[PDB]
RNA sequence: UAAUUGCGAUAACGAACGAGACCUUAACCUACUAAAUAGUGGUGCUAGCAUUUGCUGGUUAUCCACUUCUUAGAGGGACUAUCGGUUUCAAGCCGAUGGAAGUUUGAGGCAAUAACAGGUCUGUGAUGCCCUUAGACGUUCUGGGCCGCACGCGCGCUACACUGACGGAGCCAGCGAGUCUAACCUUGGCCGAGAGGUCUUGGUAAUCUUGUGAAACUCCGUCGUGCUGGGGAUAGAGCAUUGUAAUUAUUGCUCUUCAACGAGGAAUUCCUAGUAAGCGCAAGUCAUCAGCUUGCGUUGAUUACGUCCCUGCCCUUUGUACACACC
């Protein structure tokens, strides 16, 4: 399928990008859709990217946060506990391994995935120090959702022999089939428990 | 790697030189349970023997690790630096030692013997129990037990 | 015929002239930049525009002054500068336009580059903002 | 704040009180007669003045403003 | 577990002693003839759409 | 005719710029060829020093600042006509060496 | 020393019967399910790779990432 | 097909070059190895003893052919790292000169690297075209 | 006369303040010799100025 | 509004200081000027690879052209521009587009009336008064002390490990400093395992140190989750450096023991974008000595775009038997 050769010897497997439908360097980036119809306008994929390092003015106002891509926000929310601070590419490398955990786990579009996962731990309602049952917007919910899958594999992959790559992988992987056996789950549950205790 | 079944030529925690060396760890390592020999000293030693360093004292052999032992125990001779040495100079005959054997611990108590005897500052500090190498004991090293 | 980039200190200039397809960064081709991840990040402004697209271009880069991510960004940069200024001197200008707009509807910084400048550091504490740490008793 | 001082407010309404067939509602052709017909020290003054100048020409033409 | 869901069309302002909650105003999607004011502890702007498993339930204003 | 070397130096830019300009239009009034009037970057000589003169209060550091302009110019002229180039250079502050 | 240090050897049964019951295989994959211990598990893997079932997703280092093969 | 050193970077190059360093049989090796750490902010010898050497030899002609002349300090500078100083902060430790030096002399006995009119050393002819014909070799095996 | 002397070349003991001689907050770079206070006395003086 | 910033209301009107303006710096400018003290194109010098001339190489007295990179003078550019919504009437605010830059464009310098018995007589050959002034409290020399250790507190450095440690390889900055009356930054060669020693060289400096071949970082390996190969406290031996003089170890280096520490209670600090944090570098103190500071640059998040719940402050109202003003 239009197997065009430059001068520069490089493999046709990234010319393969723009040759047929875009996608990552791996993985389809087109299938993927949130399965609630609320958290939409927040999960920016796609826009598609070639690598989870768009390194752009994401804080200089208010809701341009939001239109990250999500893959890079879990990148970044997966540089912490301050030794980790910095080293992107060592948050992009654990995120690579981890797409590919996913992929080789009932892969159903690893991106698609933690899509899924987010949506699927986002906490709806949780309490204000009045302590009263409030709501939460999308964007908290997104956000607490990466931060508790990020805390949830960090916390697992401390002290432990699997690395923080496939801890990852099996948070998100409990948290898109929507299991109480994982750290996100567990603490977004634990959360809208105290919803008809604080009305 | 390959096949190491060696159903009864494997070793469990062992002897030698006098301590109990962990079978189940690369010989080089696992030396360095020994009171005198460490990170360095056990790595030169396991390969001047030319003994591979990829494998445990479980399966490493049964005389090579006398041999080990006994170029631990003359390394001056046998193609090794001075300076390499944890004890050169000892304090009376100018020939350099490398003191691997419960006996560093009784050649550290020795010094210290004989700076208290003499009577210099080191050995008073030592007698004392406090800091010797100018350190400041105010705020520091308080409990120390 | 020559464009430059930048991210934060790093300046890559890009010499871009008729030839074929020859797309050099420090005498290297394109798949020696090694930080082994941001390849693509460097493979960016290619498969944005066009897959090939130029057998009548040559593309070499020089970069210094920043880190390694500055100066990928930089190079990143400055290679689709040369081919945006190439298509604007001599090949066409509604392609150069239709490339351009390829390259901002994917805009990284690709164009234009990053304004952030570190902050100068103020002296009682490390850093532009964060201060030493205060006791009161 | 973008809030414009005494210095800004005062010197557009005055330039607007007495150059009113004069400079239209475009910044770039306000800031230009600002050289000739007044003496400012420092350009960015005399962008402030301009652009001041602007707005008060482009609000005054959909209803006459207090001073 | 009911299922319910709503857009904020309207907010109101920002409530609570320090100020981490906003009341807004949400339009039920379904059976859109019906607005009801709410309390979000996240940021919140317009045409924005919120999951909340109350549904009738006119939050006050929080000292 | 002799090629030589004037560089001035000073901190004072308008005052620098005046004999740096002074004598590029001295040599072209006399049309000899130069290499242009070379702009070596301003020396920044900041020094940081603690306001206060004891040690107590609020740890306030204040720098100042010495900027040490340079500048060169490259030429060539015979003995007569370049003493008066390095004779018109009288300007206060600017300090002028010449080399051949 | 806490479980299956060096030797392994009663139990090669299910060193070659491995890949069914679970896709995933890496260096800690092996030190999980209770088989051997990591200390000769990034050596033992290569074994499978240079000839077996198990094909490397990648150039993967510090992790292994690899699939049963069809 | 028109083949420069550039055309592989970083790992690939150096792990052939060492591999005819193994093959040319001349060792050009001082001793030292089984002693040294390779710098005074290091902490343990390289992990192999047989390699180590013709690793560093194979990188240090490269280094010295990616650019003009090379000296020793350079090389210390280069290949030192971070010393872990105990409870106080990392700092930079220039690497072995004499390692640095006598890996040159090394290569100076090959004829790969030469002595430079203006000071250190620039890689030589017969330099040049060995690592030419390794970076082809390299190549073909594997693009 | 071979008592009244011990050696300062070096140290805090060898160089003092060229305005006011004290040996304490001495400024030595670009052979300014000035003590940290005398300096931000005489600093405008000498084109040392502040700008930022 | 950041602002007594302005709108507006109105016995006020018109103004002044402060704020702002201003100045410095960090952003852009294929525009002007000029650069073997900066760089890029090609000619001969043409070593490599490939061989239809292509890649990278190299030529500090080797040619021509120029300023895209760099430098710095003169200027330009932003004034929240345009367009919507929100304003009560506007000041303004919020979005989108454009823009290099739309949070005072980012950060600083300067900073009104004034108040403190705030600190400094241990900076001053600034100083009133008091004390001393030849067995001196002057000055100098020797030695010690300022570091001294049941203990409490504060700023910090290193950690508790695998997002790691170690070993090889990749080799990427910026701010700066540096000796002619003489000993500074040091390139290169040589010796040494290391620190380091020797012979020279370049530099009074965009020239040389230096492209500061920094670190974190990246790749490939060893380790396999253990008081372990994490951690480097304590001590011994030996080797050098600086210093007239290293003992109470100045510092560096090699070996050797490998202490607590398994993420830290009550409390508590800093911080909103190239910012926090991680990481190192230069300068200052320097004959030597960083875990300190002042700046610099590398990697670069999370969250928020509000409030008066706490704290502090300001304004207004109010009480006063205060006015030396609650000491
Ligand atoms: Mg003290
Ligand atoms: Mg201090
Ligand atoms: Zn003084």
């Amino acid at each position: 399928f239009t197997p065009v050769v430059l001068a520069t010897p490089i493999p046709e497997e990234v010319q393969q990008a723009q040759t047929e439908i875009k996608l990552f360097n791996k993985w389809s980036f087109e299938e993927v859709e949130v399965k609630d119809a609320s958290l939409v306008d927040y999960v920016q994929v796609r826009q598609p990217i070639f690598v989870a390092h768009t390194a752009g003015r994401y804080a200089n106002k208010r809701f341009r946060k939001a239109q990250c891509p999500i893959i890079e926000r879990l990148t970044n929310s997966l540089m912490m506990n301050g030794r980790n601070n910095g080293k992107k590419l060592k948050a992009v490398r654990i995120i690579k391994h981890t797409l590919d955990i996913i992929n080789v786990l009932t892969d159903q579009n690893p991106i698609q995935v933690v899509v899924d996962a987010i949506t699927n731990t986002g906490p709806r309602e949780d309490t204000t120090r009045v302590r009263q049952a409030v709501d939460v917007s999308p964007l908290r919910r997104v956000n607490q959702a990466i931060a508790l899958l990020t805390i949830g594999a960090r916390e697992a992959a401390f002290r432990n022999i699997k690395t923080i790559a496939e801890t990852l992988a099996e948070e998100l992987i409990n948290a898109a089939k929507g299991s109480s056996t994982s750290y996100a789950i567990k603490k977004k549950d634990e959360l809208e428990r105290v919803a008809k205790s604080n009305r | 790697s390959l096949v190491v079944q060696e159903q009864g030529s494997f070793q469990h925690i062992l002897r030698l030189l006098n301590t109990n060396v962990d079978g189940n760890i690369k010989i080089v390592y696992a030396l360095t349970t020994i009171k005198g020999v460490g990170r360095r000293y056990s790595n030169l030693v396991c390969k001047k023997a030319d003994v591979d360093l990829h494998k445990r004292a479980g399966e490493l052999t049964q005389e090579e690790l006398e041999r080990i032992v006994q170029i631990m125990q003359n390394p001056t001779h046998y193609k090794i630096p001075a300076w390499f040495l944890n004890r050169q100079n000892d304090i009376t005959d100018g020939k350099d030692y490398h003191t691997l054997a419960n006996n560093v611990e009784s050649k550290l108590r020795d010094d210290l013997e004989r700076l208290k005897k003499i009577r210099a500052h080191r050995g008073i500090r030592h007698f004392w129990g406090l800091r010797v190498r100018g350190q400041h004991t105010k705020t520091t090293g308080r409990r120390r037990a | 015929v020559q464009t430059f980039g930048k991210k934060k200190s790093a300046t890559a200039v890009a010499h871009v002239k008729a030839g074929k397809g020859l797309i050099k960064v420090n005498g290297s081709p394109i798949t020696l930049v090694e930080p082994e991840i941001l390849r693509f990040k460097v493979y960016e402004p290619l498969l944005l525009v066009g897959l090939d697209k130029f057998s009548n271009i040559d593309i070499r880069v020089r970069v210094t002054g920043g880190g390694h991510v500055s100066q990928v960004y930089a190079i990143r940069q400055a290679i689709a500068k040369g081919l945006v200024a190439y298509h604007q001197k001599y090949v066409d200008e509604q392609s150069k336009n239709e490339l351009k707009k390829a390259f901002t509807s994917y805009d990284r910084t690709l164009l234009i580059a990053d304004s952030r400048r570190p902050e100068p550091k103020k002296f009682g504490g490390k850093g532009a903002r964060s201060r030493f740490q205060k006791s009161y008793r | 704040g973008r809030v414009r001082t005494k210095t800004v407010k005062r010197a557009s309404k005055a330039l607007i009180e007495r150059y009113y067939p004069k400079l239209t509602l475009d910044f770039q052709t306000n800031k230009r007669l600002c050289d000739e017909i007044a003496t400012i020290q420092s350009k960015r003054l005399r962008n402030k003045i301009a652009g001041y100048t602007t707005h008060l020409m482009k609000r005054i033409q959909k209803g006459p403003v207090r001073g | 577990t009911p299922v319910t869901l709503a857009k904020v069309i309207k907010v109101l302002g920002r409530t609570g002693s320090r100020g981490g909650v906003t009341q807004v105003r949400v339009e039920f999607l379904e059976d859109t003839s019906r607005t009801i004011v709410r309390n979000v502890k996240g940021p919140v702007r317009e045409n924005d759409i919120l999951v909340l498993m109350e549904s009738e339930r006119e939050a006050r204003r929080l000292r | 005719i002799i090629k030589i070397r004037i560089t001035l130096t000073s901190t004072k830019v308008k005052q620098l710029e005046n004999v740096s300009s002074n004598i590029v239009k001295n040599a072209e009034q006399h049309n000899l060829v130069k290499k242009g009037p070379v702009r070596l970057p301003t020396k920044v000589l900041k020094i940081s020093t603690r306001k206060t003169p004891n040690g107590e209060g609020s740890k306030t550091w204040e720098t100042y600042e010495m900027r040490i302009h340079k500048r060169y110019i490259d030429l060539e002229a015979p003995v007569q006509i370049v003493k008066r180039i390095t004779q018109i250079t009288i300007e206060p502050g600017v300090d002028v060496e010449v080399v051949v | 020393a806490q479980h299956a240090v060096i030797l392994d050897q009663e139990k090669y049964d299910r060193i070659l019967k491995e890949v069914p019951t679970y896709r995933y295989v890496s260096v800690s994959v092996l030190v999980d399910r209770l088989k051997i211990g990591g200390s000769l598990a990034r050596i033992a893997l290569r074994h499978l790779e240079k000839e077996g079932i198990i094909k490397p997703i990648s150039k993967h280092s510090k992790q292994a990432i690899y699939t049963r093969a069809t | 097909p028109g083949v420069s050193v550039r055309d592989v970077a970083a790992q690939d190059f150096i792990n052939a070059y060492a591999s005819f360093l193994q093959r040319q049989g001349k060792l050009e090796v001082p001793g030292y190895v089984d002693i040294v750490k390779t710098s005074s902010g290091n902490e343990m010898p390289p992990q192999d003893a047989e390699g180590w050497f013709y690793k560093r030899a194979a990188s240090v002609a490269r280094h010295i052919y990616m650019r003009k002349q090379v000296g020793v300090g350079k090389l210390n500078k280069l290949y030192g790292g971070a010393k872990s100083r105990g409870v106080r902060p990392y700092k930079h430790i220039d690497a072995s000169g004499s390692i640095n030096r006598k890996v040159l002399q090394a290569l100076e006995k090959i004829g790969i690297v030469e002595i430079s009119p203006k000071g250190g050393r620039r890689i030589s002819e017969n330099g040049q075209r060995d690592l030419d014909r390794i970076a082809a070799q390299t190549l073909e095996e594997d693009e | 006369n071979v008592w009244f002397s011990h050696p300062r070349r070096y140290g805090k003991g060898s160089r003092q303040c060229r305005v006011c001689s004290s040996h304490t907050g001495l400024i030595r770079k670009y052979g300014l010799n000035i003590c940290r206070q005398c300096f931000r006395e005489k600093a405008n003086d000498i084109g040392f100025n502040k700008f930022r």
